[PDB]
RNA sequence: UGAAAUACCACCCUGGCGCGGCUGGGGGCCUAACCCUCGGAUGGGGGGACAGCGCUUGGCGGGCAGUUUGACUGGGGCGGUCGCCUCCUAAAAGGUAACGGAGGCGCCCAAAGGUCCCCUCAGGCGGGACGGAAAUCCGCCGGAGAGCGCAAGGGUAGAAGGGGGCCUGACUGCGAGGCCUGCAAGCCGAGCAGGGGCGAAAGCCGGGCCUAGUGAACCGGUGGUCCCGUGUGGAAGGGCCAU
RNA sequence: ACCCGGUGAAAUUGAACUGGCCGUGAAGAUGCGGCCUACCCGUGGCAGGACGAAAAGACCCCGUGGAGCUUUACUGCAGCC
RNA sequence: GUGGAGCCUGGGAGUGAGGGCGCGAGCGAUAACGUCCGCGUCCGAGCGCGGGAACAACCGAGACCGCCAGCUAAGGCCCCC
RNA sequence: GCUGGGGCUAGGAGUGAAAAGCUAACCGAGCCCGGAGAUAGCUGGUUCUCCCCGAAAUGACUUUAGGGUCAGCCUCAGGCG
RNA sequence: GUAGGGAAACCGAGUCCGAACAGGGCGCAGCGGCCGCAAAGUCCGCGGCCGUGGACCCGAAACCGGGC
RNA sequence: UGGUUCGUGGAGCCAUGGGGGAAUCUGGGCGGACCACCGCCUAAGGCUAAGUACUCCGGGUGACCGAUAGCGCACCAGUAC
RNA sequence: GGGGGGAACCUGGGGAACUGAAACAUCUCAGUACCCAGAGGAGAGGAAAGAGAAAUCGACUCCCUGAGUAGCGGCGAGCGA
């Protein structure tokens, strides 16, 4: 982690709860991460969006 | 005069029915982003303090 | 005739002036609080709503006050050092010290991750426009001396190296059993369930060839949860999960 | 100062029946070993030793000891604005 | 292999200044009664006993008490002895 | 200039032709009583007898290093065998 | 002391995490021929050691208050 | 600001140095911010035995001392100094 | 009528520090020591603008208990209804 490599949360698109924390290099990957992850509230896989930590 | 209960122990620890001392795992208070789900999960459990340290802590809780 | 259309009576906008209500600053003057003074004082004079003094705001402040001002160390100081990784010292299990000998870390990668499929190096010689010791091409030899992001070591092509397709397991809920170990930490982990990825399948997948890339509590932030809620319903404020 | 008559302290002091050398020993021995030397007891003198006396080293270091002092160390306070 | 062996639970500690020697290394100078680890040992706590002239740790040997008895150990057997 | 008598100023205070001088024979903060048996991880000291066992001076961590906590090593009771 | 588990609501020989009827954590349990005995536990005495007090005894330099 | 278990905390209650400043039961304070509901209580005047504290004084009694003990003092002692 | 005195005890007005936190500042020691005013054989307090959840209790003081609980706390040391 640094200034260029940030920490971030992954928010489930369907219920809005933050289920994961991870990182990215925001110079190499300036767009918000979107990733399918298992949401334990929805109890199914769901697109998660990068959200500020 | 009578002993006072140590309140830092009383707020961190429990004596079980059989006289073990149980506390919360350390290490997930912060800096968690890069910790695996395995580490976060297993740190959510209680654990039994080693016997030497459990004996000392129980002496701090004379009325539990 | 436009969106609205007309005389006339309302309420109220815009903005302005003028009278006053009311108060904010400033300028001036006044005296009587308050202060100074005057053989004389229920008075005269001077200052004057300032100054002084009360409460409160922020500031300057060794004049003074309480203290702090680390350890290791061939004495102490000075210099260096302080955690973590690799090798050696280390006496063929493990461990093992010195201000012993050498180097590195405080990152990184959205692929440099998962899976399926395919591929194989460095180097030497010979041959080939610009083209060279070395650019790219062809042939022969070449088991690993290349590569694997970065130190070193171990490991490694019967791939952990190179390329491509589809992907997000860089999972959630757990966890038999162990390694290590004073504690607390740190490490490895089959297997079961949930919902998935790749594969025809057997299967693999809970990040990365591996070992550094890190920080216990306390205090506080943010998202969620809807567990507590000081007579009751709420609320304030907490707890729990995540960061 | 010394001798006689009178009066008569002190620090110090484990106990002592308390010699030299060469060795040894916690590394400078009257006290251990070997050897040498040495009849018993005083008096006046000299200071090499008894690591002689005095003062629980002032130097030096150590103690998460103290105190005085300094400042653009920290945090307050008086004072002043 | 029955030993002041071992394992489990609990009560009480003390110690956390080590030191010599032998061997294996590092540091030092193939120096130090030097220094820092490892294996062992003794002194520490066996300054109890014999030997080594004397002498914590070298050699011999683990002192319950008594004997004017015997055998040995290291080391010794010309005199001190 | 020196000096008698009579007075005034004191403890973070006085006084000082300035030496941190002096303030009742030791002043970088007087003396007395009190808080008070301050605190001292330091030094010293710790008192009858016999019997059995019998250490440690290491590791980790420590504003820690001559102090501690845990472990190691000693001991006692019960249990196992 | 006779119930524990859970932050808690709460449930209870269980409970907590969990979607779980999964897995795991913490819990849950007499000898004899009815009477004995022996026992939870608890009370009191005694002894070791620990906590609070000066806490084995003596010892500062100092700090503070009120006076002289 | 103080008091309280409450150290600014969600900080109520009781007290009050400063500023502002009511009402008379349809008044007012409280039940831990606050609001509603439901209740409790009557502030800004005063007094009030007893149960409680102490021991200069008197008495009684000690698994209390016995002249370095016990009060500092058994005695012409808060004296001598 | 007051004044002054009285061993402790009591109330009010002021109010430390060593120390503890193994440093130290908040915190602790402690509203203690001590200074002062006053009281009396006692003093203070006292007849709910109380408590706080009982559809409840019924001045105050004092003992036991509640309870080292609830809580407070560099959520430390500790403090403590
Ligand atoms: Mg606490
Ligand atoms: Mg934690
Ligand atoms: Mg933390
Ligand atoms: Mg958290
Ligand atoms: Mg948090
Ligand atoms: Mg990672
Ligand atoms: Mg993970
Ligand atoms: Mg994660
Ligand atoms: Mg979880
Ligand atoms: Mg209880
Ligand atoms: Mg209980
Ligand atoms: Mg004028
Ligand atoms: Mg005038
Ligand atoms: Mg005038
Ligand atoms: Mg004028
Ligand atoms: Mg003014
Ligand atoms: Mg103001
Ligand atoms: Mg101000
Ligand atoms: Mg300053
Ligand atoms: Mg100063
Ligand atoms: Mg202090
Ligand atoms: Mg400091
Ligand atoms: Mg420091
Ligand atoms: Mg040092
Ligand atoms: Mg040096
Ligand atoms: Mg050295
Ligand atoms: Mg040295
Ligand atoms: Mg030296
Ligand atoms: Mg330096
Ligand atoms: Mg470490
Ligand atoms: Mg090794
Ligand atoms: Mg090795
Ligand atoms: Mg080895
Ligand atoms: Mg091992
Ligand atoms: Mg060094
Ligand atoms: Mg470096
Ligand atoms: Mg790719
Ligand atoms: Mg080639
Ligand atoms: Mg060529
Ligand atoms: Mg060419
Ligand atoms: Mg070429
Ligand atoms: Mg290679
Ligand atoms: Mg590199
Ligand atoms: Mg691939
Ligand atoms: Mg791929
Ligand atoms: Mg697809
Ligand atoms: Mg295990
Ligand atoms: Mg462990
Ligand atoms: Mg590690
Ligand atoms: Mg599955
Ligand atoms: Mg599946
Ligand atoms: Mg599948
Ligand atoms: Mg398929
Ligand atoms: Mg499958
Ligand atoms: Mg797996
Ligand atoms: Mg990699
Ligand atoms: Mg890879
Ligand atoms: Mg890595
Ligand atoms: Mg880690
Ligand atoms: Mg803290
Ligand atoms: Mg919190
Ligand atoms: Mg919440
Ligand atoms: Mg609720
Ligand atoms: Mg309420
Ligand atoms: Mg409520
Ligand atoms: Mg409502
Ligand atoms: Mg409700
Ligand atoms: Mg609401
Ligand atoms: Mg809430
Ligand atoms: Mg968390
Ligand atoms: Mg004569
Ligand atoms: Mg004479
Ligand atoms: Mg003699
Ligand atoms: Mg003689
Ligand atoms: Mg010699
Ligand atoms: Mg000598
Ligand atoms: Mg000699
Ligand atoms: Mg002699
Ligand atoms: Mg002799
Ligand atoms: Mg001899
Ligand atoms: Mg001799
Ligand atoms: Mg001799
Ligand atoms: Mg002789
Ligand atoms: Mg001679
Ligand atoms: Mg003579
Ligand atoms: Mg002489
Ligand atoms: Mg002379
Ligand atoms: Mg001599
Ligand atoms: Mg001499
Ligand atoms: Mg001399
Ligand atoms: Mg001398
Ligand atoms: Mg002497
Ligand atoms: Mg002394
Ligand atoms: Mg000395
Ligand atoms: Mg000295
Ligand atoms: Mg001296
Ligand atoms: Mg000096
Ligand atoms: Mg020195
Ligand atoms: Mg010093
Ligand atoms: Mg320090
Ligand atoms: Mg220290
Ligand atoms: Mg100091
Ligand atoms: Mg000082
Ligand atoms: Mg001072
Ligand atoms: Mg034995
Ligand atoms: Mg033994
Ligand atoms: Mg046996
Ligand atoms: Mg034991
Ligand atoms: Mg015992
Ligand atoms: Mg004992
Ligand atoms: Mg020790
Ligand atoms: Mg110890
Ligand atoms: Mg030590
Ligand atoms: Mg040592
Ligand atoms: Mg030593
Ligand atoms: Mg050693
Ligand atoms: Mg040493
Ligand atoms: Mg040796
Ligand atoms: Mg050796
Ligand atoms: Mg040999
Ligand atoms: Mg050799
Ligand atoms: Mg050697
Ligand atoms: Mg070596
Ligand atoms: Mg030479
Ligand atoms: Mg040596
Ligand atoms: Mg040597
Ligand atoms: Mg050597
Ligand atoms: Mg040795
Ligand atoms: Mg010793
Ligand atoms: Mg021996
Ligand atoms: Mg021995
Ligand atoms: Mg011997
Ligand atoms: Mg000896
Ligand atoms: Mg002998
Ligand atoms: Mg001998
Ligand atoms: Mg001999
Ligand atoms: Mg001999
Ligand atoms: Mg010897
Ligand atoms: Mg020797
Ligand atoms: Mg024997
Ligand atoms: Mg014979
Ligand atoms: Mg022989
Ligand atoms: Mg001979
Ligand atoms: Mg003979
Ligand atoms: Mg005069
Ligand atoms: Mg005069
Ligand atoms: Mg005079
Ligand atoms: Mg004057
Ligand atoms: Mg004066
Ligand atoms: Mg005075
Ligand atoms: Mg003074
Ligand atoms: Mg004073
Ligand atoms: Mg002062
Ligand atoms: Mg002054
Ligand atoms: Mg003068
Ligand atoms: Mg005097
Ligand atoms: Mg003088
Ligand atoms: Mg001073
Ligand atoms: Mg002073
Ligand atoms: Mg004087
Ligand atoms: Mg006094
Ligand atoms: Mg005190
Ligand atoms: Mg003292
Ligand atoms: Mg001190
Ligand atoms: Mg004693
Ligand atoms: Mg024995
Ligand atoms: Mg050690
Ligand atoms: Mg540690
Ligand atoms: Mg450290
Ligand atoms: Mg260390
Ligand atoms: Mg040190
Ligand atoms: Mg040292
Ligand atoms: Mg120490
Ligand atoms: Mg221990
Ligand atoms: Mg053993
Ligand atoms: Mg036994
Ligand atoms: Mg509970
Ligand atoms: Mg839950
Ligand atoms: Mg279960
Ligand atoms: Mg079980
Ligand atoms: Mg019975
Ligand atoms: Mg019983
Ligand atoms: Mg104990
Ligand atoms: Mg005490
Ligand atoms: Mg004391
Ligand atoms: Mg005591
Ligand atoms: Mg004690
Ligand atoms: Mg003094
Ligand atoms: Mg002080
Ligand atoms: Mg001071
Ligand atoms: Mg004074
Ligand atoms: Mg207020
Ligand atoms: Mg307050
Ligand atoms: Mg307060
Ligand atoms: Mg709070
Ligand atoms: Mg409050
Ligand atoms: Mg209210
Ligand atoms: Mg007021
Ligand atoms: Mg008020
Ligand atoms: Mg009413
Ligand atoms: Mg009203
Ligand atoms: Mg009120
Ligand atoms: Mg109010
Ligand atoms: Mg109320
Ligand atoms: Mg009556
Ligand atoms: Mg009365
Ligand atoms: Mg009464
Ligand atoms: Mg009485
Ligand atoms: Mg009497
Ligand atoms: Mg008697
Ligand atoms: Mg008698
Ligand atoms: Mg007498
Ligand atoms: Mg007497
Ligand atoms: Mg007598
Ligand atoms: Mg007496
Ligand atoms: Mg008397
Ligand atoms: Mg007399
Ligand atoms: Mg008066
Ligand atoms: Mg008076
Ligand atoms: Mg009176
Ligand atoms: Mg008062
Ligand atoms: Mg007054
Ligand atoms: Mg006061
Ligand atoms: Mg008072
Ligand atoms: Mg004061
Ligand atoms: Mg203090
Ligand atoms: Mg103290
Ligand atoms: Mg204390
Ligand atoms: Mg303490
Ligand atoms: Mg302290
Ligand atoms: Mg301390
Ligand atoms: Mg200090
Ligand atoms: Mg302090
Ligand atoms: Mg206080
Ligand atoms: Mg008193
Ligand atoms: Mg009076
Ligand atoms: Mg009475
Ligand atoms: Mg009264
Ligand atoms: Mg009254
Ligand atoms: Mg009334
Ligand atoms: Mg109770
Ligand atoms: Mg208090
Ligand atoms: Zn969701």
């Amino acid at each position: 982690a640094s200034e260029v490599r940030i920490k971030l949360l992954l928010e489930c698109t369907e219920c809005k709860r933050r289920n994961y924390a991870t990182e990215k290099n925001k110079r190499n990957t300036p767009n918000k991460l979107e990733l399918r992850k298992y949401c334990p509230w929805c109890r199914k896989h769901t697109v998660h969006r990068e959200v500020k930590i | 005069p009578k002993m006072k209960t140590h309140k830092g122990a009383k707020k961190r620890v429990k004596i079980t029915a059989s006289g073990k001392v149980v506390a919360m795992k350390t290490g997930k208070r912060h800096l968690n982003w890069q910790k695996s789900g395995k580490e976060i999960r297993q740190k959510g459990r209680k654990f039994v303090l080693a016997k030497p340290e459990a004996e000392r802590i129980k002496l701090l809780l004379p009325y539990e």
